[PDB]
RNA sequence: GCGGGGUGGAGCAGCCUGGUAGCUCGUCGGGCUCAUAACCCGAAGGUCGUCGGUUCAAAUCCGGCCCCCGCAACCA
RNA sequence: UCCCCCGUGCCCAUAGCGGCGUGGAACCACCCGUUCCCAUUCCGAACACGGAAGUGAAACGCGCCAGCGCCGAUGGUACUGGGCGGGCGACCGCCUGGGAGAGUAGGUCGGUGCGGGGGA
RNA sequence: CGCCUCCUAAAAGGUAACGGAGGCGCCCAAAGGUCCCCUCAGGCGGGACGGAAAUCCGCCGGAGAGCGCAAGGGUAGAAGG
RNA sequence: CUGACUGGGGCCUGUAGAGCACUGAUAGGGCUAGGGGGCCCACCAGCCUACCAAACCCUGUCAAACUCCGAAGGGUCCCAG
């Protein structure tokens, strides 16, 4: 490469919000993340967050069967 | 040999007759008389190919089978003449030389 | 009625000056041209204007290369 | 469709054959550097040089200089003095330089 | 009635007429013919005319071809103006026909259709003409 | 950005700073700050690197927020407009949808007025 | 030369699969990575205020190479648009600091991205490569929100050896590209 | 030739003497043309200035 | 035949010097009045007669066709 | 004197596009590195250097196939130099010498010079 | 009304008309010398804001681009960048 | 003895004719963006088109200022009558 023009690569501490850490090289020995590809929701197989729905609705009423036949 | 009468004629059509023979390898001794053709099916402005070319025994196919070889068109009518006569055309436009091209 | 018309140039008298087999001095001009129709070959300039002329006494011939253009040559005597 | 390996070549050898000099055209692969000097006229190689032909040693670039005072030894031999450096589609630059400085110690003219 | 859309040049010297066609001389089409025996600049106003007429004779059906198209300009200087000043105005579009081409061809019709409007065009044309019909000669070629 | 997904204001007390974030209004934020057990009073530039991923983590665990609750409100819409409901026509001729007259005012869902 | 993760992972556990799913014969055969190309295409600093050094400062930042500028080809009205203008910066990472900043990107960038539901299936090529888009650069570790005044994203556009979409597909999804369908 | 290209001098910068004419254009060189070229007074090359014509 | 011209609804600018469409009236919505006018406050509407070309870009520069104003058309 | 490869020419697509197959001992290439010479409007991609673990995957070289491209008769015609007739013309004929273009048959998946390196 | 380009012009050069069409009366201190490097228009596919069209990646593409300005000739084996 | 003319030989050319590869024109057919039309929709897509019609392919044609071709001739130089 040329010289002067080029930030300088060396060993670098990636950190998680979950105890991820990454040994990789960066510009900056040392950075903090929110998030990773060790713990995020779409990531990690299919752990579906807040909602495991599956809608509900809406056949799922069912308030109730009291409705007389 | 287009055997049948297309549908597209009995409306008042015109069997456009592109191709009557088609290009073909094929061995001396395998000469036809001919190939006959379904065009009873035909509409305006429905049309056969040389895709739809069914062929006798021995003969291989010498064109690309996107040429067209049969067609059902309109036919003249004196009632398009009020038409024809009052389109209008215009004057022919030049085109350019110099700071024009 | 006019004409928006009327003009035309003078004419330049362009083409070959010396053809092949012919005996020619140096300086000699051979062919006078708009662009490369016939290029310099051996022995053979070419003038800022395209205008080939002989570099040596000698004997004009000409060569057909295909795609790569017509030469001029001029042989020694 | 050319590439610019193709260009570079024709566009340097065009310009040598046209002040008609004698041309020390030179071959430069990953391992070894060749050298013959040709006469366009007749479309005739006059004498050669290689490395392969010597076989020569390590070091490439001084395996081009020696390629070179070898060139021009025989070619002094034949007469040859006047010639024309062809650096093909090569910088004149590293082993293709110093095999010409080679063929200059060796007294060959350019 | 035709004539082209557009053209690089307005005005078009004249030229001749000498020889038979070039080509156009053999039937492509429809399955009878309209050819010219003699040489001439066909107007559009006669092939349009040519044209109604035929189509007038058929009525309801048949299919008309014109092989001919007029994309020479004709000029002509106004009236009564003395020689020189420039070159006339284009005014009408002609067809350059040499013996020997079709101009019209026909389709979709019995024999005697056919023979009686291409008669019937033949009269509207300022040459004489031959009707022809398809022929293997016209098939080979 | 930090929680969640976006970067609440630094400078604000922490339980408001948490409703610059689309889902969780005044009570969700003393909400949180109860069931982590953090100062509603500090300023945010002052939260711990432990502070902020407890604080961070409960809040993006428990409710839908930003991206994806705008995503399922669309959806819910998107059905309604879809199923041919009363309350569909109304989204599809964007008119209102809760029993306002609109003779006059309806103004925040006709838009500014276009005068004949 | 470095070890690093991504470049490791290539030949001992990406390689030995490739080979398997599609039995190649020859080790040069086999799916490899050529360049990452970024660009920034910028052009809103077309004239208001043409200093772009703070997103070369930026990318440099990102890639750990300074990136070249990219200029008007042709000259445009309705863009507002000198021919030979500074409309945008391209930076073309081969070798290590392709991986290194590949490492990053499927680590940790991709992660960080508003409501990113996996990498488009569809954007690839029909030759065998992949391009992508970002909205914003803040996407990477090395940016913090404080060095930056305004949003500007990129185009990523990564090269392969191979022939089809599928083999490039395989050798990216083995790397570790997230892909929703 | 114009009004804003105009014609001028070259006068060489030691021995005072113009050798050499030309143009320029005067919005697009505002400043005076600073050229070397033979002199054949001084018989070598001088630095030559343009001069009003 | 020579010169000038066509721009919201009416009548004129902008064209020469390419990037930006302006003025008065009129129309529409509001105000004063019992009401109307006047007057006051806001607001819409020209894609520049056309088709072609030059340009990075054309109401603007160049060509074609169309319509309008003025002048000429004399010795015969 | 024959075969393969590396150079460098000539002929200027009968040499080209595509498809299939083949070659790594040798030569060539990719290749291994980026200390050094040198280099990137960024990048050892290019150019360049020092190398020799691998691979003929890309490239290149060598073969095969007539789908495309390219070349293309014989015959006949158009036209025509010179010599004669005919028509009011537009135009049309004969004699002698020259003779296309299209198309048809068909050819083509190159030939050859010089110098190196290897093999018989 | 002088000059340049094309056609008329009958395959050397030349060739008229109030015949058919267009341009010039400038320009460039680099748009000049030379050394070194580089190859276009366009089409398809792919890419945040990004559009028919900005910039980015790939494949096809002998020149249909470019060469200040009219046209012709020339031209990437450069006269183009 | 070098001349008009003539024989052989080389080189030069873009006409007659022809051709459609370029620039344009061009009738019909195929295929097919774009619109127009008729169904169904405003939830945004769809389907039919005896409608006008781009680019491409096919058939068939035109051109002083079109040429992938291309004569007979003509010009010039050498040797000879
Ligand atoms: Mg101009
Ligand atoms: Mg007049
Ligand atoms: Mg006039
Ligand atoms: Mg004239
Ligand atoms: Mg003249
Ligand atoms: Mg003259
Ligand atoms: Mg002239
Ligand atoms: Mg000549
Ligand atoms: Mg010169
Ligand atoms: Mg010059
Ligand atoms: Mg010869
Ligand atoms: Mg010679
Ligand atoms: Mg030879
Ligand atoms: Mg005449
Ligand atoms: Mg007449
Ligand atoms: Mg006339
Ligand atoms: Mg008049
Ligand atoms: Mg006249
Ligand atoms: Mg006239
Ligand atoms: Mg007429
Ligand atoms: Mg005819
Ligand atoms: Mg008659
Ligand atoms: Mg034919
Ligand atoms: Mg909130
Ligand atoms: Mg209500
Ligand atoms: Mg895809
Ligand atoms: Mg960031
Ligand atoms: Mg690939
Ligand atoms: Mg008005
Ligand atoms: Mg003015
Ligand atoms: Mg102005
Ligand atoms: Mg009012
Ligand atoms: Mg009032
Ligand atoms: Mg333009
Ligand atoms: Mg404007
Ligand atoms: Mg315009
Ligand atoms: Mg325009
Ligand atoms: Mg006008
Ligand atoms: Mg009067
Ligand atoms: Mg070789
Ligand atoms: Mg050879
Ligand atoms: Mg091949
Ligand atoms: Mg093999
Ligand atoms: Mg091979
Ligand atoms: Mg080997
Ligand atoms: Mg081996
Ligand atoms: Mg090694
Ligand atoms: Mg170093
Ligand atoms: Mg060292
Ligand atoms: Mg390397
Ligand atoms: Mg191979
Ligand atoms: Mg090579
Ligand atoms: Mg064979
Ligand atoms: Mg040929
Ligand atoms: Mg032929
Ligand atoms: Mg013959
Ligand atoms: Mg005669
Ligand atoms: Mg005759
Ligand atoms: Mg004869
Ligand atoms: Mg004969
Ligand atoms: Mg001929
Ligand atoms: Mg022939
Ligand atoms: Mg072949
Ligand atoms: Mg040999
Ligand atoms: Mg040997
Ligand atoms: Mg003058
Ligand atoms: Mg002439
Ligand atoms: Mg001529
Ligand atoms: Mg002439
Ligand atoms: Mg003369
Ligand atoms: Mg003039
Ligand atoms: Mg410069
Ligand atoms: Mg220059
Ligand atoms: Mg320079
Ligand atoms: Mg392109
Ligand atoms: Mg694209
Ligand atoms: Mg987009
Ligand atoms: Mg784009
Ligand atoms: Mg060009
Ligand atoms: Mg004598
Ligand atoms: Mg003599
Ligand atoms: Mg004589
Ligand atoms: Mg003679
Ligand atoms: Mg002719
Ligand atoms: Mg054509
Ligand atoms: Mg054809
Ligand atoms: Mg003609
Ligand atoms: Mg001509
Ligand atoms: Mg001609
Ligand atoms: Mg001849
Ligand atoms: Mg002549
Ligand atoms: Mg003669
Ligand atoms: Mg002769
Ligand atoms: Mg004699
Ligand atoms: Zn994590
Ligand atoms: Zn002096």
């Amino acid at each position: 490469m040329k010289e002067g023009i080029h930030p300088k690569l060396v060993p670098a501490r990636i950190i998680c919000g979950c105890g991820n850490v990454i040994e990789t090289y960066s510009t900056k020995p040392e950075i903090y993340v929110e998030v990773c590809s060790k713990c995020h929701p779409f990531y990690t197989g299919q752990q579906r967050f807040v909602d495991t729905e599956g809608r509900v609705e809406r056949f799922q009423r069912r308030y109730g069967d009291s409705y007389r036949k | 040999r287009f055997v049948g009468t297309p549908a597209g004629v009995r409306a008042g059509g015109v069997l456009q007759e592109i191709h009557r023979d088609i290009l073909v390898k094929v061995s001396p001794r395998n000469i036809p008389e001919f190939i006959e053709v379904d065009v009873s099916g035909l509409e305006i402005g429905d049309s056969l190919h040389a895709s739809d070319l069914k062929l006798p025994p021995g003969v291989e196919l010498a064109v690309s089978p996107e040429e067209t070889i049969a067609a059902v068109v309109p036919p003249e009518d004196v009632e398009k003449l009020a038409e024809e006569a009052a389109a209008e055309v215009a004057e022919p436009e030049v085109i350019k030389k110099g700071k024009e091209e | 009625g006019s004409t928006r018309n009327g003009r035309d140039s003078q004419a330049k008298r362009l083409g070959v000056k010396r053809y092949e087999g012919q005996v020619v001095r140096a300086g000699n001009i051979l062919v006078r041209q708009r662009g490369t129709r016939f290029k310099p070959g051996k022995n053979v300039g070419m003038g800022r204007d395209f205008t080939l002329f002989a570099l040596v006494d000698g004997v004009v011939e000409f060569q057909d290369r295909g795609r790569l253009g017509r030469y001029v040559h001029v042989r020694p005597l | 469709r050319l590439t610019a390996y193709e260009r570079r070549k024709f566009r340097v050898r065009n310009r040598i054959k046209r002040t008609g000099r004698l041309r020390l055209s030179v071959f430069r692969s990953l391992k070894h550097i060749y050298a013959q000097i040709i006469d366009d006229e007749k479309g005739v190689t006059l004498v050669s040089a290689s490395s392969l032909a010597l076989k020569l040693k390590g070091n490439k670039t001084e395996v081009a200089r020696q390629v070179g005072r070898a060139l021009a030894e025989k070619a002094l031999a034949l007469g040859i003095k006047q010639v024309a450096f062809d650096r093909g589609p090569y910088k004149y630059h590293g082993r293709v330089k110093a095999l010409a400085e080679g063929a200059r110690e060796g007294g060959l003219e350019f | 009635m035709l004539m082209p859309r557009r053209m690089k040049y307005r005005k078009q010297q004249r030229g001749r007429l000498k020889g038979a066609t070039k080509g156009g001389d053999y039937v492509a089409f429809g399955d009878y013919g309209l050819v010219a025996l003699e040489p001439a600049w066909i107007t559009a106003q006669q092939i349009e005319a040519a044209r109604v007429a035929m189509v007038r004779h058929f009525r309801r059906g048949g299919k008309i071809f014109i092989r001919i198209f007029p994309d020479k300009p004709y000029t002509k200087k106004p009236l009564e103006v003395r020689m020189g000043k420039g070159k006339g105005n284009v005014e009408g579009y002609v067809a350059v026909v040499k013996p020997g081409r079709v101009m019209f061809e026909v389709a979709g019709v019995t024999e005697e259709q056919a023979m009686e409007a291409l008669r019937i065009a033949g009269h509207k044309l300022p040459i004489k003409t031959k009707i022809v019909r398809r022929d293997a000669y016209d098939e080979a070629q | 950005a930090r929680i969640a997904g976006v970067e609440i204001p630094r400078n604000k007390r922490v339980d408001v700073a948490l409703t610059y974030i689309y889902g969780i209004g005044k009570a969700r934020a003393k909400e949180a700050l109860e069931k982590t057990g953090i100062n509603p009073a500090t300023r945010v530039k002052d939260l711990t690197e432990a502070e902020v991923v407890r604080l961070r983590e409960y809040v993006e665990n428990t409710w839908k927020l930003e991206g994806e609750l705008r995503a399922e409100v669309a959806a819910n819409i998107k059905r309604l407009m879809d199923i041919g409901c009363y309350r569909g026509l109304r989204h599809r001729r964007g008119l209102p949808v809760r029993g306002q007259r609109t003779r006059t005012n309806a103004r925040t869902r006709k838009g500014p007025r276009k005068t004949v | 030369p470095l070890d690093v993760a991504l470049k490791r992972k290539y030949y001992e556990e990406v390689r030995p699969e490739l080979i398997r799913r599609f039995g190649y014969q020859n080790v040069w055969e086999v799916p490899r990575l050529e360049k990452v190309v970024i660009n920034q295409g910028l052009g809103e600093a077309k004239e208001d205020a043409r200093i772009l050094e703070k997103a070369a400062q930026e990318l440099a930042l990102i890639t750990g190479q300074k990136p070249a500028v990219t200029r008007a080809k042709k000259s445009i009205s309705n863009f507002k648009l000198r021919k030979g203008m500074p409309i945008g910066l391209r930076v073309t990472l081969r070798r290590d600091r392709m991986w290194i900043f590949l490492e990053k990107l499927l680590n940790v960038a991709l992660p960080r991205i508003r409501d990113f539901r996996g990498l488009n299936p569809n954007s690839f090529d029909g030759r065998g490569n992949y391009n992508l888009g970002l909205r914003e650069q803040l996407i990477f570790p090395e940016i913090t929100y404080d060095m930056v005044d305004a949003l500007r994203g990129m185009d990523i556009a990564v090269v392969t050896t191979a022939e089809t979409d599928e083999e490039a597909r395989a050798l990216l999804e083995l790397l570790g590209f997230p892909f929703r369908k | 030739a114009s009004e804003v290209r105009i014609k001028l001098l070259l006068e060489c910068t030691e021995c005072k003497r113009r050798n050499y004419a030309t143009e320029k254009n005067k919005r697009n060189t505002p400043n005076k043309l600073e050229l070397r070229k033979y002199c054949p007074w001084c018989r070598k090359h001088t630095v030559h200035r343009e001069v009003k014509i």
